[PDB]
C-alpha cells in the first residue's frame, strides 16, 4: 500500500527528529543522520513526491510538516556544513517541500507558519552548495507565488529578500540563478519594503540591468524574463530615486528597454512596458531621452495588445511622454 | 506589476 509505505518513511524521520530535539534540550552525545539511514528515507520520500497519489498520502499524514522539521533540525545541528551527506539530505528534503508546496494553498501556509524552519531555509542561501541554493530558492519561489498576507509578512520578516538578492550577486551557475531570480520576482511584488531592500543591496540595480542583455547560451529567455520582472517591480521605487535612476542611465537601461519592446516574448515586452510606465512618469530627463530614442513609435503599436499589462503599460508610458 | 511563477522541478 502507498499509505503504509509513506507512513513508514514519515515515522522514520519523526523518530529521528525526536532524538535530535532531545539532544537539543541538553543546554549525552550528538545523534548522527548516517547512523539512522535518514538520507535514504528522505531520498525515497523525495522521489515519491513527484507522484500525485503519493503526495496525497503525504498530505493525509502531515508529511510536509515532518520533512520540514527534519530540514530545520539538520540545519540547526550542523550549520553551513560542506559535508556531502547533510547537504544531500537537505537537497532531497527541499525538493520534496517544493513538490508538496506547488499549487497547494494549505501546504504553503503551513510551511510559512513554521518560523524556525523558514529561518533555516533562508540561512541555507549562504550554503556553498549551489545545488542546495537552487533547491531552497525553489521552495521560496513556491511559497511566494500567490501567498496569503501572513505568509507574505513571514517571508519578509525572516529576511528572504536580502538573502536572495545577495545570493543572486554571488551564484556561479545559470541554473541556480534562474530559481534565485524566480523567487525574487515573486517576492519583489509583495510590498514596498521588499523593493527597498532589493534596491539597498550594493550593486543590485546594475546587476538587474545586466540581466536585460544576459547572454543565455543555454538558448532560453529565463534570466531576461526574471531579472526584468524584478526590475519592473522595483522600478516603481526607482522612479522616485534620482541616484537609482542614474545607475540605470549609466547602464543604458532605457535603450535596452526599448529593444525589449521588439521581443517575441510577451513576458519580456510586458516587463519592459511596466518599467517604462514608471520611468517615463514625472521625470523630464528620462522622458526626453525616451523621446529622442524614438520610444513613441515603438510604444504606439502595443496599445492594442491582447495582453492587458502590455496594452495599459505601453498606453500609460505613451501618455507620460505626450503630457 | 505582478509575480513570476511556481513549479515542481527539483
Amino acid at each position: 500500500r502507498r499509505e503504509i509505505r509513506v507512513l513508514h518513511l514519515l515515522e522514520q524521520i519523526r523518530a529521528y527528529c525526536e532524538t535530535c530535539w532531545e539532544w537539543q534540550e541538553a543546554h549525552n552525545p550528538m545523534p548522527a543522520p548516517v547512523e539512522h539511514q535518514i538520507c535514504p528515507a528522505v531520498c525515497v520520500l523525495m522521489k515519491l513526491s513527484f507522484d500525485e497519489e503519493h503526495r496525497h498520502a503525504m498530505n493525509e499524514l502531515g508529511g510536509l510538516q515532518a520533512i520540514a522539521e527534519l530540514l530545520q533540525v539538520d540545519c540547526e545541528m550542523y550549520g553551513l556544513t560542506n559535508d556531502h551527506y547533510s547537504i544531500t539530505l537537505r537537497r532531497y528534503a527541499g525538493m520534496a517541500l517544493t513538490n508538496l508546496t506547488f499549487g497547494d494553498v494549505a501546504n504553503k501556509a503551513t510551511l510559512c507558519s513554521m518560523k524556525g524552519c523558514m529561518r533555516a531555509l533562508v540561512a541555507q542561501l549562504k550554503s556553498e552548495s549551489e545545488d542546495l541554493q537552487q533547491v531552497i530558492a525553489s521552495v521560496l519561489r513556491n511559497l511566494s507565488w500567490r501567498a496569503d498576507v501572513n505568509s507574505k509578512k513571514t517571508l519578509r520578516e525572516v529576511g528572504s529578500v536580502k538573502a536572495l538578492m545577495e545570493c543572486a550577486l554571488e551564484v556561479k551557475k545559470e541554473s541556480t540563478l534562474k530559481s534565485v531570480l524566480s523567487a525574487l520576482w515573486n517576492l519583489s511584488a509583495h510590498c514596498t519594503e521588499n523593493k527597498a531592500d532589493i534596491c539597498a543591496v550594493d550593486g543590485a540595480l546594475a546587476f538587474l540591468v545586466g540581466t536585460l542583455t544576459y547572454r543565455s547560451q543555454t538558448n532560453t529567455l529565463a534570466i531576461i524574463e526574471s531579472g526584468g520582472g524584478i526590475l519592473r517591480n522595483v522600478s516603481s521605487l526607482i522612479a522616485t530615486n534620482e541616484d537609482h535612476r542614474q545607475i540605470l542611465r549609466e547602464n543604458n537601461c532605457l535603450q535596452t528597454l526599448l529593444q525589449h519592446l521588439k521581443s517575441h516574448s510577451l513576458t519580456i515586452v510586458s516587463n519592459a512596458c511596466g518599467t517604462l510606465w514608471n520611468l517615463s512618469a514625472r521625470n523630464p530627463k528620462d522622458q526626453e531621452a525616451l523621446w529622442d530614442m524614438g520610444a513613441v513609435s515603438m510604444l504606439k503599436n502595443l496599445i492594442h495588445s491582447k495582453h492587458k499589462m502590455i496594452a495599459m503599460g505601453s498606453a500609460a508610458a505613451l501618455r507620460n511622454l505626450m503630457a | 506589476s505582478y509575480e513570476g511563477y511556481e513549479g515542481y522541478y527539483s
